[PDB]
């Protein structure tokens, strides 16, 4: 028979337990491995994963089972892989997707034989296979347990181990030599829902004032339907509805769904352009997930970089042909004590006026002074500290807020939204404390509960005590019932449900739906080009925003671009590594606020010299140019720098 | 608004004329610049009820201006009738660099070149035959 | 025995003659195919040409020695490729390439079996051989003689008929897949000395005047060593000193070393940056005696393309950064009855102040007028009228000349010099009918005798029936002994020799001197970066600047170029071609007067139209954008612009 | 002439000072301006004896000049040392960004990349380290 199946194996050690052989009793299931399960399989897809444990388990005895298991897919790949592009099986019927359970249905796809058989002829399937049949099997590998997870959370991860580094690839190897990217793109969905809900997102990311070049360039077309269709949105969650916009929760984390092997040893510069221009060839920006977020930084500052070139691209045409003056940087005009005002009313000419060049790159002059890496600093500093009034501090924790009471001065958050959406586009950290929840909110998804601990934790627990146990709590002093008539609710347990939820919709929503919003303004008119909702996870924009402290001085003593006196062997560079290295417990976290101006590290860290000389930095880029002298003249040369905070 | 004709071809009846004014060069337009604006399908742009055009100068610009700032995304032959399934007849494709709305003949100027198709402030566009 | 040799062939036959069988007879010569010719052929090379033909004609007999000839080719293909780039063989000894006579002494080459054999490998072998072990097998190759270049000119043509056509190559494979090019390109040199001599050469091409920003960077670099030491040289005779700058005369023609299903199917467009710009990938520019003249235009018109590209892309950067004035074209100024003054010297401003903008694609402007293509005609006919004085004709001939007595329009011919210069710049044609002297001193190569028979015949004989028979000739009706006392020379036929050579070098050099010389400053000035020297022959250059007159109608009514109202079904344009191809003996030569503006032809001549509807043109870029009526309406209409010439 | 110093580490003796005036600026020039003519090499510029410099914004403007009108050929790794067979260390290149010569070792900045060496005006160019 052709198909065999639960009663036609139920005999298989039987028939041969009298005669002790097997030759063709291993034959038919590599005849039954070649769309023949699903005659083998019914009683939308089969649900023998507990018939083939009544055949493995069975079949515990024999081990030359494992044989015409992984023969079969040596024939097995070029079957399912013309099929799909050239004769379109699945286009008409959605009953080809119900073969694909044999690969993944092994319990031994984690021994190395299998590594480098089972996925990547299952991955070709999968990589033409449709978006409902990758997206659909998707739903049905979500209901899996997260033991169920934990044996497949290893077993397409194997090959991504390996697969990747057995291509010592160049620039001309990308994406075609990887294949289980694709693989990957779609089985990371499966630890997404396998908590998610679409319900409690932002409100719409409303679009950018127009260009008033092109506000009339909008009375040369149609001014009312193509506003902004398409933000480039991913399509496979349209193929859902359920997006990775709103990840509550893994059964097994997301950093397990990246691969540092795979990391460094792509082209990630022209991804960008395998993102945004389309390119088959060469694509990992088109799986966002997979990136490292030191690594997926890159090309959103290179999106960045690019529009800053196409800024440099456009910066000519008004002195071209206008013949009017050259902005070819994005000129901030500030004072030291003066900024805030005149931090924000500049860039209120470049809202009302040029709205186009905020994405071009920063370059801050002054009114005094006769540089923008440090000076984000020096923004952040006084933005984020309670002098201006937009801000508590959550001191404990050591994470930061908005005052809910910054009333006018979220015309002052308009300014930060600006800088730190400026912040994210040349690559700088900043020493923001926020908490997960605002990076949730910035991208656009309001707060649940159980972000509150991120944020404030004497609420997290104090608003889940009730949980574990009236319906009114204060905020600052002002008493407000979230529930009408929430004063007098006692201490009955069924009606705080909705208590747990409006006062976390409260504190992170119903207080700064416009605080924040207003705040958010500033960010998303210079960040919406960026996709930062595609590239970045929240957790990704945490680490991007707020920085790590991986300080690493051990990187940039090998990777530094100095040039114009200070050559591979020169005595100071053979004096300098040994005084970074010759750190104790504070001499580290005091190095980095003089050299680029920060406190954590944002391995493309690099540093810039030339030729009492003192420590001196061209602070825009970690510029120390310095002079020539021993080690004991600049024993303390450094310390002088950074004594004086 | 609904009664104003957005296009010259509808303005030439309106002005009650035989077969011309840019806001953007100020200026009074000629015959070439009647044919194109029935030609590109622009839109007549309208100041607080006062109706004008574009000059091709200004045509080459201000579409210039977009197409290098507002750029979204380009997408392959694979793809751009993929995720759309619109047909292409009824696929609104203009041009990149004079703002001609693509026939579908025309439509092989990416489909065959091995080429892909450009969308700027989300409005997609492309290469045309004057291109 | 290792080499076989003339007395150990001697008696292949004879050591056959008894037994009739040849088995190991025809493996030893299977086996001396693979160096062995060298101990086999020596008594700085072997001259065992007749020994072979004592060979092949005593195995006149046994058409299966053609076998090994053939078969011990297949494996001689790797043999002698590999050794010369890894390897290195004839870097050390000159004696490797004593072999290379095997290949090309057979005489049945030119059978197809051995095009596919005979040529690729050995081509492979004479790719990576070197500068002389190439061209010092031409000083070998040229002491061929004609019956024996006959022999030759087809056999290592026939390859190059059907190789380039086994290619249907894309944009892909125009180098790399054409290899017996690289052969092509050595034994052209064949039939180039196989009369040339290095002798009656211009003086030197001097440089343009400096530009003035540059003059002041010759004060930042040495200003007194690398004053042009590279004007981009042909290498290969830098390897011979003899030239391709002076092929007086083939054993026959240069057009058999062309093949147009070559031409066409290449890529030509990035071979000048595969020229310029150095590719080994995809070149053919780098043997441009194998391009047709109208193919290789196209990158001497790219090469002025790209130059204007770059002169696009340096007008910017004095609008740039200098702010000042933007020309983005060569602008020029006339007027049309006060050209040659206000042609002239607008273009000296650009000479002494902007010596750049000339390479820089022309514009013209007028002063009453408020044009290019149209423009050299107008030029081209006041300059080659004797109105100025300039010139002579002639006429019974049709040939043009300078007039001698342009002793001070020798400063007019300063302007069309740049003229023609710029003549083919734009890829126009000129009616310019210059002999070919001209092009000869055009490409440095001062009068010889026998081109007087193209400027002048009636001296060509009268100074030839000298040598078929006092020794001074009149000039215009001044009498001038070139010799001296040339006067009391008698009809003694001894001294006539010279006589012949001073007089020839009188009228087109002695005489002219200054005359060309003043009209090639004005010609190389804008001309220098241009590798017409490099890419024309000056019989190239002939047709170039006097065109072709293969008046093809029926190609541009299939390659026309028209947008805007006139689709591939216009009812015009289904009624114009049949008014073109409607002609008569007169109705052809009329056409293109009006359409362009010349009379004799540039396949990539175009067409360009939109939408008593007479004929019009844009007469700048042969763009007849006239209305939409009938035949009968237009069959005048195009007679109306083309009558009143 | 052969008296005047052409190179600023010789000047800065023979003006009698301690470690600077440009032509195209017509400006007094800085420090930072004297290490790279002292390391761009470049010749000191004569107005009929009166001795100036170059400014870095003057040089990196004037041999932009040059390279993208004054540009001859370029060549593979494989041809520009095969037609020379002149050593590297004195094959006189300079840089084509900056005009720096460029060090035997910075040769390996079109060596190795797979690149090609550029020649402006006669007198070859290329990348170095700062580009
Ligand atoms: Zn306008
Ligand atoms: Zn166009
Ligand atoms: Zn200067
Ligand atoms: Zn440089």
């Amino acid at each position: 028979v052709t198909y065999l199946t639960e009663e036609k194996v139920y005999e298989i050690l039987e028939l041969c337990r009298e005669r002790e052989d097997y030759s063709p009793l291993i034959r038919v299931i590599g005849r039954v491995f070649s769309e023949a399960l699903v005659q083998s399989f019914r009683k939308d897809v089969s649900v023998d994963i507990d018939a083939i444990r009544r055949v493995y388990t069975r079949l515990l005895s024999n081990e030359k089972i494992e044989t015409a298991f992984l023969n079969a897919l040596v024939y097995l790949s070029p079957n399912v892989e013309c099929d799909l592009t050239y004769h379109n099986v699945y286009s008409r019927d959605p009953n080809y997707l119900n073969l694909f359970i044999i690969v993944m249905e092994n319990r031994n796809l984690h021994s190395p034989e299998y590594l480098e058989m089972a996925l990547p002829l299952f991955c070709k399937a999968m990589s033409k296979l449709p978006l409902a049949a990758q997206g659909k099997l998707i739903r049905l590998w979500s209901k899996y347990n997260a033991d169920q997870i934990r044996r497949m959370m290893e077993t397409f991860q194997q090959l991504i181990t390996y697969k990747v580094i057995s291509n010592e690839f160049n620039s001309r190897n990308l994406v075609n030599d990887v294949a289980a990217s694709k693989c990957l793109k779609m089985v990371y969905y499966a630890n997404v829902v396998g908590e998610v809900d679409t319900n409690h997102n932002e409100e719409d990311d409303e679009e950018p004032i127009p260009e008033s070049s092109e506000l009339t360039l909008q009375e040369l077309l149609g001014e009312e339907r193509r506003n902004k269709k398409g933000p480039r949105v991913d399509p496979l969650e349209t193929e859902l509805g359920v997006k990775t916009l709103d990840c509550r929760k893994p059964l097994i984390p997301f950093e397990e769904f990246i691969n540092e092997p795979l990391n460094e040893v792509l082209e990630m510069d022209k991804d960008y352009t395998f993102f945004k221009v389309e390119t088959e060839n060469k694509s990992f920006m088109t799986c966002p997930f997979i990136l490292n977020a030191v690594t997926k930084n890159l090309g959103l500052y290179y999106d960045n970089r690019i529009r800053m070139y196409s800024e440099r691209r456009i910066t000519v045409l008004y002195s071209l042909v206008q013949g009017q003056q050259l902005n070819p940087y994005l000129r901030l005009k500030v004072r030291r004590d003066h900024i805030i005002d005149d931090a924000l009313v500049r860039l209120e000419m470049i809202a009302m006026e040029n709205p186009a060049d905020l994405k071009k790159q920063l370059y801050v002059e002054f009114e005094g002074e006769q540089v923008s890496k440090e000076f984000f600093q020096l923004v952040v500093e006084e933005i984020f500290n309670p002098d201006i009034g937009m801000f508590t501090y959550d001191e404990s924790t050591k994470l930061f807020w908005f005052n809910p009471s910054s009333f006018e001065t979220e015309g002052q958050f308009t300014l930060i939204g600006i800088v730190l959406g400026l912040a994210i586009y040349n690559n700088c950290i900043l020493d923001v404390h926020f908490p997960m929840v605002v990076y949730r909110k910035l991208m656009g998804k309001k707060g649940t509960f159980r972000d509150l601990g991120d944020s404030h934790p004497v609420l997290y627990q104090s608003l889940k005590d009730l949980l574990e146990y009236t319906f009114q709590i204060s905020q600052t002093p002002m008493m407000y019932d979230l529930k009408e008539n929430g004063d007098k609710i006692p201490i009955t347990n069924e009606n705080r449900k909705e208590f747990v939820n409006l006062y976390s919709d409260y504190i992170l929503n119903k207080s700064v739906e416009k605080q924040f919003k207003a705040f958010r303004r500033g960010f998303h008119m210079v960040t919406n080009e960026s996709p930062l909702k595609y590239l970045f996870r929240p957790e990704e924009i945490e680490l991007l925003i707020c920085g790590s402290r991986n300080l690493d001085f051990q990187a940039l003593e090998e990777t530094t671009e100095y040039d114009g006196g200070y050559t591979r062997d020169s005595v100071l560079i053979r004096e300098f590594w040994e005084i970074v290295h010759s750190f104790a417990a504070e001499q580290k976290r005091l190095f980095l606020q003089f050299t680029t101006g920060t406190d954590r590290a944002p391995g493309k860290l690099k540093m810039i010299i030339a030729k009492e000389r003192l420590p001196t930095s061209h602070t825009a880029f970690n510029v120390l140019l310095l002079p020539e002298s021993s080690k004991e003249k600049l024993k303390e040369r450094l310390l002088k720098a950074i004594t004086y905070a | 608004p609904q009664e104003r004709p957005r296009k010259l071809p509808q303005l030439c009846t309106e002005l009650q004329t035989t077969i011309l004014e840019c806001v953007y060069c100020k200026q009074q337009l000629l015959r070439r610049e009647v044919y194109d604006f029935a030609f590109r399908d622009l839109c007549i742009v309208y100041r607080d009820g006062n109706p004008y055009a574009v000059c091709d100068k200004c045509l080459k610009f201000y579409s210039k201006i977009s197409e290098y700032r507002h750029y979204s995304y380009s997408l392959y032959g694979t793809t751009l009738e993929q995720q759309y399934n619109k047909p292409l007849s009824d696929l609104l494709i203009r041009c990149i660099n004079c703002q001609k709305p693509l026939s579908p003949e025309e439509k092989q100027r990416h489909l065959d070149k091995k080429q892909r198709f450009h969308n700027i402030r989300g409005r997609w566009t492309g290469r045309c035959m004057s291109c």
